[PDB]
């Protein structure tokens, strides 16, 4: 009863789409990148990326296990971190660039030390609580880290203790991805149930409720704005959904795509955004219009993921052909 | 669960709509994605 | 480009490449293996007899030849979100128990349904499978206890051990579709203990020669 | 009459050297493509374009004007460029049929230590051969090559009938071991089987026969020639189209090898296709 209470209360709010106010909105029109830098490094197949703070180094976890940490002016190598475990589905850069995180197949947020008196990376913490392949952990502040299981939970986890502080459960499918806000105050998660939860950190406990999608869901990123987010499903239809509407509001998809999407990311004033598909191409999909502004193309087998500079310099994107290219 | 959830400030749908354009004209200077960059100031040259 | 800082972060990044390089060129030349099965279908004993919390990286040397074998039933998921990420593996190994009709949790046509699952994956179109049958004797008390036909509605025939153990080789031989492009090598478990090992490292040559021949054409 | 037989000439070096350039750029533009046997197989594409580029203008040249017209300068050059690169392109179809051998046969060796020093190994051995092949003459109107008996017995057992031996013995051993591999309710088993083990012995006899007849019926005339005119003196009035025919066999190699070994398989010409 609730839930149709829920439904027919967002149908009646449903007044207009964002179509309509956009018409008279002149399209971005053709948006023409090229390969500008070219990180070959690696030598296996990569899932994770992420940039820094001062959108000057980026952290990229590959399946050789081995994490590069490379300069995005000189093309150069800082640091080399190898990993315990050769299965790492993720990564994260801290945003003080101070940690490292990686997790992957097993159930470990490993923690890296970059900046230390000896000067050599080591490790610094080891979160092993999950009984689940981990999908994503990603850093709050210096002393907070939240970790995606692939167990149907999100924990939230302090550095220098080593005990989760909440847990978050409720899901029927394991999370896929989770992206965190701006501020760092909430934070919104994804599972394989076509559905995505609203979680906040500082009570803990889930909000709000998105539906919409037939099938998994695989990458999720908040917009610059923070009041909402899209979302990425294996039908390669991206549904855009807003935190205040707290509904729908347009679907990106197009008869030529079959494939499903893999990671999606946003601009600086999120007037575009981007999205990494199956066919070896990124689509620079229009924010306002819905429409295919840009190809890149450059990749073998497949986009794997793909992120967006703090300062809105470049977007960067990585394949499972261990090559990174740096798009501006 | 539920019973709290529901008790929200509801605004219009139209109104998220014009926030968010409202929003992306706001900073649609500062994008290099955008507008092409040309090499003079482009740190990747 | 006249900078010493330039060329010291150069040396460094030649550094760190030759190390990558190094580390790749040792990690390179090892074979990669994959352990798939029910919980309880002796996959820990395999592993147990082999060698005398999540995927379990056991390594083997045997012959000249190191062997990295990824116990993935520790943690019980969704296959299609981590199977995908073990393509390019040189064989499968399958482990599935002879004597499961008392047990059920049935058991043996969700084994099969696996098995047909996991062999017709997209990603292991090109990867051989190792099948191996464990507990042969407890099957025979089972056999000289019970009858066949509760297991199979649609097969009658003579209670007997040799007949029924290769009734069930084949079946299983018939699941998957294809059958130019992979082989499926079923082996037949028992007490001894070099006995496995050696039929490993025999199929791992003969999938690598097939691959080689292949690549020149002549197979 | 000149212009028919140089526009023929012409077209041959012109899809000889494209053949060997789209190879060669394939390899190099290629990661997926940087393999030991493909480092090979980009090493005679290379010596086969240095013979079309440099060896086969000049070849070209003297066929048509019947008559050396640039000096003996040039002619102790053209000779020995011409000897140098065809003993370096003959000798890297055997050098790919050991690496071959090393592959099929010893699978413990190609997992634990194939790298492609070994394959730089091979091509160094290989040019080492073509070299000492081409400077004992210098250093001992028809630009004709030197008839000395020795020199010609030498030259032709280190260019032709050694790598032709140390080649069939190779296949034959490919052979014998592909044969055992593919050798080693009911109908329907039976039935598959049969066709499975049918279709791949053809296959591999095609393959093989294939391999080792283009290189057969394209070298061995032009060995038998140079190898029984010189010793018989009194008896040199053999026509002239066939000893043509039979020399410029051994050039028009240069476009066959890529084809039997770079554009027939599978993964080269994806490749192909990718980068067109
Ligand atoms: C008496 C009656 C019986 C005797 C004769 C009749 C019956 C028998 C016929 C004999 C065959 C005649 C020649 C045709 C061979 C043929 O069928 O080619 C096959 C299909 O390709 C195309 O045809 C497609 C063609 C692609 C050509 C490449 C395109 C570019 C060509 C121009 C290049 C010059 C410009 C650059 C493929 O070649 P294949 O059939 O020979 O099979 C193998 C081949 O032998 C191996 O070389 C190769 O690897 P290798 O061992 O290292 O050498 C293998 O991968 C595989 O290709
Ligand atoms: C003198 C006449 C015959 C022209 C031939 C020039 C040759 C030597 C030129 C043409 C193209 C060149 C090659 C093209 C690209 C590659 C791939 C690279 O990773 C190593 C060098 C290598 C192999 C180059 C070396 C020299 C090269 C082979
Ligand atoms: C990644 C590295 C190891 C790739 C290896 C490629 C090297 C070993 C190969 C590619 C092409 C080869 C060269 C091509 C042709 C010539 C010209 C000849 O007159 C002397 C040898 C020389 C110079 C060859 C030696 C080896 C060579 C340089
Ligand atoms: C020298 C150059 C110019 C011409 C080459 C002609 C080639 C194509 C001829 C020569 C003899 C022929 C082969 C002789 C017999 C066999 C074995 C048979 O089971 C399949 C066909 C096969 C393999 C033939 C294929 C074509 C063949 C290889
Ligand atoms: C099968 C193909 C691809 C390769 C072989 C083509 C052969 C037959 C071609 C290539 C060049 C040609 C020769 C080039 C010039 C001469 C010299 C002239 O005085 C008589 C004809 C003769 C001898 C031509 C006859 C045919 C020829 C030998
Ligand atoms: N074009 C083939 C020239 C050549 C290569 N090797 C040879 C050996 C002997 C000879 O007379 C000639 C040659």
């Amino acid at each position: 009863q609730l839930k149709n209470q829920i439904r027919d209360a967002r149908k009646a709010c449903a007044d207009a789409t964002l179509s309509q106010i956009t018409n008279n909105i002149d399209p971005v029109g053709r948006i023409q990148m090229r390969t500008r830098r070219t990180l070959r490094g690696h030598l296996a197949k990569i899932y994770a990326m992420h940039w820094g703070t001062d959108s000057r180094l980026l952290v990229s976890a590959s399946q050789d296990g081995k994490l590069i940490i490379w300069d995005s002016y000189t093309t150069n190598k800082v640091h080399a971190i190898p990993l315990r475990s050769s299965w790492v589905m993720t990564c994260a850069y801290a945003p003080s660039g101070n940690y490292v995180a990686c997790g992957g197949l097993d159930n470990i947020c490993s923690i890296y030390n970059l900046k230390t008196r000896e000067g050599n990376v080591r490790v610094s913490r080891e979160l092993a609580g999950h009984t689940g392949y981990l999908s994503c952990c990603r850093f709050l502040d210096d002393n907070q880290i939240v970790t995606s299981s692939g167990d149907t939970t999100c924990a939230l986890w302090d550095i220098e203790t080593g005990q989760q502080t909440t847990t978050f459960t409720g899901h029927t499918g394991d999370v896929m991805s989770l992206s965190l806000a701006p501020d760092t105050r909430l934070f919104v998660s994804g599972a394989c149930d076509a559905s995505a939860k609203l979680w906040d950190v500082r009570e803990g406990m889930c909000r709000q409720t998105f539906t919409g999608h037939e099938s998994d869901i695989n990458a999720i990123c908040f917009f610059p704005n923070g009041n909402a987010f899209a979302t990425g499903s294996d039908d390669a239809t991206c549904r855009l959904f807003d935190l205040r509407a707290d509904q729908e509001l347009m679907t990106y998809s197009h008869d030529n795509i079959i494939c499903g999407i893999t990671s999606v990311s946003f601009s600086k004033s999120g007037r575009l955004l981007l999205a990494g598909y199956d066919d070896f191409n990124c689509n620079v999909w229009d924010a306002l219009k819905a429409d295919r502004a840009g190809v890149l193309a450059g990749h073998d087998n497949r986009v794997s993921c793909l992120g967006v500079t703090d300062d809105g310099m470049a977007v960067a994107t990585g394949s499972w052909d261990s090559f990174l290219k740096i798009w501006n | 669960q539920l019973k709290m959830e529901a008790n929200i400030d509801r605004i219009k749908v139209s109104k998220a709509a014009a926030d968010l354009m409202a929003y992306c004209e706001a900073h649609a200077k500062e994008d290099p994605l955008l507008t092409p960059v040309p090499a003079s100031e482009n740190p990747f040259r | 480009t006249l900078s010493a800082e330039d060329k010291a972060a150069v040396e460094r990044s030649k550094m760190i490449d030759r190390n990558l390089r190094e580390d790749g060129e040792k990690a390179a030349r090892e074979v990669k293996l994959l352990l798939l099965g029910a919980g309880e279908s002796g996959k820990n004993t395999i592993v147990k007899q082999m060698k005398i919390t999540g995927i379990v990286e056991t390594h083997f040397t045997f012959k000249d030849l190191h062997f990295k074998m990824f116990d993935v039933g520790a943690q019980r998921s969704e296959r299609k979100k981590w199977i995908h990420c073990f393509e390019g593996v040189t064989a499968i190994i399958f482990c599935v128990a002879l004597s499961d009709y008392d047990l059920v949790l049935n058991r043996m046509h969700a084994s099969m349904k696996l098995f047909d699952s996991i062999c017709n994956n997209k990603w292991f179109t090109d990867t051989s499978i190792i099948l191996f049958l464990n507990k042969k004797d407890l099957f025979e008390e089972k056999i000289k206890k019970s009858p066949l036909t509760i297991c199979y509605p649609e097969y009658a025939g003579s209670n007997t051990y040799e007949e029924a153990a290769a009734y069930i080789q084949c079946q299983f031989e018939d699941l998957n579709k294809r059958k130019d492009t992979k082989e499926i090598y079923t082996h037949f478990t028992c007490s001894t203990d070099t006995k496995n090992v050696q039929f490993v490292f025999d199929a791992v040559t003969d999938v690598i020669i097939k691959n080689n021949l292949k690549d020149c054409g002549l197979f | 009459y000149q212009v028919i037989t140089s526009l023929l000439l012409g077209t041959l070096i012109f899809c000889a050297v494209l053949g060997n350039a789209c190879v060669v750029a394939a390899i190099a533009l290629e990661r997926s493509l940087q393999n030991v046997a493909n480092y090979l197989i980009g090493s005679l594409a290379v010596t086969d374009l240095m013979v079309s580029v440099l060896v086969l203008p000049m070849a070209a040249l003297y066929q048509v004007l019947n008559k050396w017209t640039l000096g003996q300068v040039t002619c102790d050059l053209f000779i020995a460029l011409d000897v140098l690169c065809c003993t370096s392109s003959i000798w890297h179809l055997c050098a790919i049929a050991l690496d071959r051998y090393w592959a099929i046969t010893d699978p413990i060796d190609y997992v634990n230590k194939r790298t492609p020093r070994r394959a730089a190994a091979l091509i160094s051995l290989t040019w080492l051969i073509g070299f000492l092949i081409s400077i004992p003459p210098m250093l001992g109107d028809a630009c004709t090559i030197s008839k000395d008996h020795g020199y010609t017995i030498y030259s032709t057992f280190g260019a032709f009938y050694i790598p032709l031996l140390l080649m069939l013995v190779l296949y034959g051993r490919i052979f014998r071991a592909a044969r055992f591999r593919i050798r080693k309710k009911n109908e329907r088993n039976a039935e598959a089987k049969r066709k499975m083990a049918l279709a791949r012995e053809r296959k591999t006899v095609k393959t093989l026969g294939i391999i080792m007849g283009t290189f057969i019926l394209c070298w061995l005339p032009f060995f038998i020639v140079a190898l029984v005119l010189p010793f018989c003196e009194s008896s040199c009035h053999m026509p002239t189209l066939l000893g043509a025919i039979i020399n410029w066999l051994g050039y028009s190699n240069s476009l066959l090898n890529p084809v039997i070994y770079a554009y027939f398989n599978k993964d080269f010409q994806n490749a192909f296709k990718k980068i067109i």
